This record gives C-alpha cells, sequence and structure tokens, in this order.
RNA sequence: AGGGCUACACACGUGCUACAAUGGCGCAUACAAAGAGAAGCGACCUCGCGAGAGCAAGCGGACCUCAUAAAGUGCGUCGUAGUCCGGAUUGGAGUCUGCAACUCGACUCCAUGAAGUCGGAAUCGCUAGUAAUCGUGGAUCAGAAUGCCACGGUGAAUACGU
C-alpha cells in the first residue's frame, strides 16, 4: 500500500528525533491487528453470525473461522457450549492498507464511542478498540440491517511500552487522552 | 496474506496524506461529553415569540374596549 | 351551597377593575400581532400575573340568589332546578310554558 | 400510463390519480398537472411516455417517502430519549394531542385483557 | 394542534428566584409549584424542585431542556400494568 | 397555585360519522329557515394561503354580523382491492383566549397514514313532516360539542292479525 513507505519515510524520524532514542529501530511501528468481534450466542442458528461477517467484510475480506471456547468452564453463558469472535486478523499489505483509512474515515462513522482511556495501555502498549459498531469502508452488501456489533480493533506491536503503543496513528490527527 | 478475497482497494490503499476538503479526518463529541438528543432545544435558539404576519395595522397606545366601544 | 362561591363573586369586582382596567387592549399591545416589530418585550408582558384571578375566563358567576354551583344560566343569575322553582310561583318575567 | 409503476392506479382521473406515489396529496396533484400542460379530467392511460417524463419531473421535486417517515421516526425518537410528556406518551403509543384512553383502544393497544366486574 | 400564540414569556414567578440564583452559580432547590411554565435561557444551570400535585420533583436545568416545561419532566398521572386484576379478600 | 372527572387494561351504555358508489373525487352550479350577538359580536380598514388576523366606526338585530347552509344540481371519472370509501394517528408551519396551553384548550392547512367490507350473545325508537338523513342556529359559553335544545332542506315500510 501508499501508507508504510511513507511512514518509514516520515513517521521513523519523528520519532526518533523526538524520543532521542539511539537506533532508528527503537521507534514503534503496527504488527499485525488480530480483531475479535466477540459476538456470542447463535450456536446452530449462525444468522448474527452472518451479520458479523458483513460488519468484518468492510474492512477486511478474509472469511470467519468463528471461534469456539476450547473448555468451555469459564464465566460466561453456556449452552452447548458457545461461539464468540472471528478474528478476522489484518495483516501485511491488508494492514497497511487499513492504517489509513483509521482515523481518517473510521471516526467520522464513528458517532458514539466509549474507548481510549490512556491508561489503559499494558504490556507492550497493546490495545484493543472499542468503536461500538461497524466502522465500514466502502462494501457491497455490508448493509442487511442490524445492531451493536462494535468490535475489539486489537492492535500489537514491537514497542514495548505503553507511550511507544500511543505513537501508533500519531501523523493522524486524533484527540487522544493525556 | 490470503491475497484473493479481499474486497477493491480503489480509496483504501490511495491518499493516505487527504484533507479535510469534504469531510472531516476526526471529529470533535463523539466520544459524548452530552448524551446526543437529535433535537435542537427551542426557545434557547428561536423566539419565544412568531413571526408577525396578519393582522398588521399602525399601533394604538391608548387603551381600548371591546363592550366599552358603543 | 359553599360560602367559597359566594366570596369568590364578590373578589372578583374590585379586582376587574384594579388589575384589568390598564391591562384591557395590553395582551394585544404589546404580545399579539400589533406588536409588529414594536414591544415584544418580556419586561412589559411579566405582568399578566396580577390580573390572573380577574380573568374573562373566570366570569362563570354561578348563582346569585343561593351561591349554588354547577348547570348555570347567566340569563337568569340561576340552575335548572331553581328556575323551575321561580318559574312554578310565576317570579320570572315573560316565562311560560312552550308549545309549538 | 403508470408514473413510475408498482402502484399507480391504471385509467383513474389525474388529480385523484397521483396520491400512490407520495409525497403528493390532491393539492400538489392539481398543480402539477396544470404545469405539465395536463388538464385535470383526462384519465392516466390518455398519456404518451414523453408526458409522462413531463409530468414525472414535477413529481420528482418533493419529499420521498423514505425520506418523510425518517424524519417522523427521529422526531418521535428526539422527544421519547428526553422523558417530556410528549417522550412520555409515545413510549406507550397512548395520545399526546388530548385523545382520549377511555375506549377503542384494540387499533393501538391491541387485543382483549381481563377486566374482573 | 396547540401553540403558544404570539407573545413574550419569562415568568415573573421564576425571575426572582433565579435572579439571586444565578449571581452564586447555583443554590439550594428552589421551591416551584408553577410547573405551567417554560424554561428559558436565565434558568441554564440551576435545580429548580417541581412540585407534581403530591411533592416536589428536582428538574436540573441545561441547555438540551430549554424546549420545555417543568411539567413535562414532572409527572402526573399512573399507569397500572395489566398483568392481572387483583381477584380476592384477605384474611 | 398546581394536579384531577375526559385516567386506561378492558368490558359495558349511548350518540356521532363510516363501511359505500343513492357516493367520494376534480372542475362548474343552486335556493334556507329560524334565532343569536352591551365577559359579546362588529362594517370599513389593512395584513393573511384558504380560514383567519389585529384595528375600529358601530350594534340592539327585518338594518350590520355570525354565514361561505349543506345534502342536492351539471360533466368526466371510479368497482369490493380498506378503494375511487373512511379518514383517527403523527410530524411541521400560519392563526387564537389566557401568567400558563405537556398530560385536560381552539381554528386553519401540507404530507404520509391504521382501525372498520354493516357486527354471535346484545339492543331501541317509530303510525307520517313521524321514522330516516343532511346542514344551521342557540342555552351554557375565556378557549372546548360528538351531547342537549329549537329550526329549515330531502323524507319511508306498513298498521292484515292478537
Amino acid at each position: 500500500a501508499k501508507l508504510h513507505d511513507y511512514y518509514k519515510d516520515e513517521v521513523v524520524k519523528k520519532l526518533m528525533t523526538e524520543f532521542n532514542y539511539n537506533s532508528v529501530m527503537q521507534v514503534p511501528r503496527v504488527e499485525k491487528i488480530t480483531l475479535n468481534m466477540g459476538v456470542g450466542e447463535a450456536i446452530a442458528d449462525k444468522k448474527l453470525l452472518d451479520n458479523a461477517a458483513a460488519d468484518l467484510a468492510a474492512i477486511s475480506g478474509q472469511k470467519p473461522l468463528i471461534t469456539k471456547a476450547r473448555k468451555s468452564v469459564a464465566g460466561f453463558k453456556i449452552r452447548q457450549g458457545y461461539p464468540i469472535g472471528c478474528k478476522v486478523t489484518l495483516r501485511g499489505e491488508r494492514m497497511w492498507e487499513f492504517f489509513e483509512r483509521l482515523i481518517t474515515i473510521a471516526v467520522p462513522r464513528i458517532r458514539d464511542f466509549r474507548g481510549l482511556s490512556a491508561k489503559s495501555f499494558d504490556g507492550r502498549g497493546n490495545y484493543s478498540m472499542g468503536v461500538r459498531e461497524q466502522i465500514i469502508f466502502p462494501e457491497i452488501d455490508y448493509d442487511k440491517v442490524d445492531r451493536v456489533r462494535g468490535l475489539d480493533i486489537t492492535i500489537t506491536t514491537t514497542a514495548k511500552s505503553d507511550e511507544e503503543g500511543r505513537a501508533l496513528l500519531a501523523a493522524f490527527d486524533f484527540p487522544f487522552r493525556k | 496474506m490470503k491475497k484473493d478475497i479481499h474486497p477493491k482497494y480503489e480509496e483504501i490503499t490511495a491518499s493516505c496524506s487527504c484533507g479535510n476538503v469534504m469531510k472531516i479526518r476526526s471529529t470533535v463529541g463523539h466520544d459524548l461529553n452530552l448524551d446526543v438528543c437529535s433535537k435542537c432545544h427551542p426557545f434557547f435558539t428561536g423566539k419565544q415569540r412568531d413571526v408577525a404576519t396578519g393582522g398588521r395595522v399602525d399601533r394604538f397606545n391608548k387603551r381600548f374596549n371591546i363592550p366599552g366601544s358603543k | 351551597a359553599k360560602q367559597s362561591m359566594k366570596a369568590r363573586e364578590v373578589k372578583r369586582v374590585a379586582l376587574a377593575d384594579k388589575y384589568f382596567a390598564k391591562r384591557a387592549e395590553l395582551k394585544a399591545i404589546i404580545s399579539d400581532v400589533n406588536a409588529s416589530d414594536e414591544d415584544r418585550w418580556n419586561a412589559v408582558l411579566k405582568l399578566q400575573t396580577l390580573p390572573r384571578d380577574s380573568s374573562p375566563s373566570r366570569q362563570r358567576n354561578r348563582c346569585r340568589q343561593t351561591g349554588r354551583p354547577h348547570g348555570f344560566l347567566r340569563k337568569f343569575g340561576l340552575s335548572r332546578i331553581k328556575v323551575r322553582e321561580a318559574a312554578m310561583r310565576g317570579e320570572i318575567p315573560g316565562l311560560k310554558k312552550a308549545s309549538w | 400510463a403508470r408514473i413510475a409503476g408498482i402502484n399507480i392506479p391504471d385509467h383513474k382521473h389525474a388529480v385523484i390519480a397521483l396520491t400512490s406515489i407520495y409525497g403528493v396529496g390532491k393539492t400538489r396533484s392539481k398543480a402539477i398537472l396544470a404545469a405539465a400542460g395536463i388538464a385535470e379530467d383526462v384519465k392516466i392511460s390518455e398519456l404518451s411516455e414523453g408526458q409522462i417524463d413531463t409530468l414525472r419531473d414535477e413529481v420528482a421535486k418533493f419529499v420521498v417517502e423514505g425520506d418523510l417517515r425518517r424524519e417522523i421516526s427521529m422526531s418521535i425518537k428526539r422527544l421519547m430519549d428526553l422523558g417530556c410528556y410528549r417522550g412520555l406518551r409515545h413510549r406507550r403509543g397512548l395520545p399526546v394531542r388530548g385523545q382520549r384512553t377511555k375506549t377503542n383502544a384494540r387499533t393501538r393497544k391491541g387485543p382483549r385483557k381481563p377486566i374482573k366486574k | 394542534p396547540r401553540s403558544l400564540k404570539k407573545g413574550p414569556f419569562i415568568d415573573l414567578h421564576l425571575l426572582k428566584k433565579v435572579e439571586k440564583a444565578v449571581e452564586s452559580g447555583d443554590k439550594k432547590p428552589l421551591r416551584t409549584w408553577s410547573r405551567r411554565s417554560t424554561i428559558f435561557p436565565n434558568m441554564i444551570g440551576l435545580t429548580i424542585a417541581v412540585h407534581n400535585g403530591r411533592q416536589h420533583v428536582p428538574v436540573f436545568v441545561t441547555d438540551e431542556m430549554v424546549g420545555h416545561k417543568l411539567g413535562e419532566f414532572a409527572p402526573t398521572r399512573t399507569y397500572r400494568g395489566h398483568a392481572a386484576d387483583k381477584k380476592a379478600k384477605k384474611k
């Protein structure tokens, strides 16, 4: 895609100056973004699974496998086991395509949002962006009329702190918390 | 990458440098500081008194009384 | 019967004259269409609280003879039962049995 | 000849015939006919498709039903989300313009329910 | 259909209470029974405790509610749910 | 001062208006009676999209107004599909009486648009200006009429038999 040859050329030097790091590589990048869309239920019915597939398709076209829980003893609702999430991982060129549409067209889609606490970053500076709804990039038959199906946008990083996690999408101007 | 299953790239890979020329790149107030009502709050915006057409006649500064005239 | 409906009838006439006389056309002059780009000022229409009891909207009167509630007739100062009672003994002028 | 199809009534006089394209009651349809060079009293079957075109362009300015009914959905929802008495009466379906509750409840409030006597 | 016709309203009754309350930013619930009266710019960030015929309900004023009456937020009537009528006597 | 009977879950009573085409729709077209109008209505007036509006001479009602009486009349149009009947709901604007019009107020109007295809049990008035059906006015009356009360349009089956 266009994005990453440009993030290399522009943002990696910005970050390199701004943090006074000792290597060009000490600066964070975006590593594969897995998603969830932890939808739940529809164990025989798969209609609410079909509506979750047509929402994921907008952003990343690959087939939902629909993951099931491996032991079934947890605190979630059990009835015949349960299916929950999808993945529909953004990876490589697909990920590089995604990271330019996020902020620029995905927030203008969103009108009601409760995510993006600054305290919640942990570990790697890994995060999952609770957008409350489908962030629809242009698609055929996304529309079948439904509700809810906001998704975890589960970002992963070669960033190894919380602030180096928060330095993704910073050459996009978004109002992130301190 | 599972290449084939991916939908088209027409405005996706294109212009990762784009303006606010027709629509914003990030929105203000979508994180809800107040709940959105989809109403405009009238009499804060707009008038406590309506447009004045119909019955437009030069004003009389002295009292008149409907049973009081004969 | 009640003294409250007689007390009302007496209270309205000094207060009709006191609040209302200055206020007569004042609803039309300061508020309605006659206020086309003239008046329309809250500070001259906050004054219609005073005429509230003295209003055309509270001249429901009921009987003058008895003070008796409900079913009133302005043309007698009476009600159904009490008209008929005065009419039986011929106390009302012009009143006769109807036939046609 | 049908303005747009699906529901236009075939061979009806022209003022009544357009009350199935929506955004166009009797009044709006009277101005549309006069404007297009249509007499009120021809039946719609008398028109060639190029008269339908001329007529239709004057139909097309007005509000479409899909937008009409979204405004009225969002109007009732805007009040219902505030909890003003307007909004409170919408929730249940009960009258907002002062109408009775006391009888003839089947079209709004649904099937008969037990009442001890 | 109904309106508020043509005149300008601020309520005389809300004016003295508001005038002293706005100077403080905010103060103790203003005891109002005058629920026929509409909400206005002057009243924003105050708390009007609204007689409903039985008792006062505190109504918080804020910019989205100036299009409304005090009596609109404050209830009157009771709606009786409809699962079953009360049948029986109690001993 | 604010709330309430007219609440609402339904059942039950009554009347209106309807389910049709005897009609509705468009464009043109007609004649009333009787009365009411000093909280009231009101010429002329200017404003208004019809209605209306505010102003005001004025009124005593065979003068002026409510009032544009409606059904009915003319031509073309429509066939049981909730329609070409019925228009409730509801969104919005223009107008009104009043501190105040949200639940419990009025008038006009634009758009879309549900119940109802003459109702089992139930259920009444009627012998002829009657029953039926249409409009109008009035007592009450700030602002509310489907009610009630009187008036005028068009106006029926049969009364063998007990």
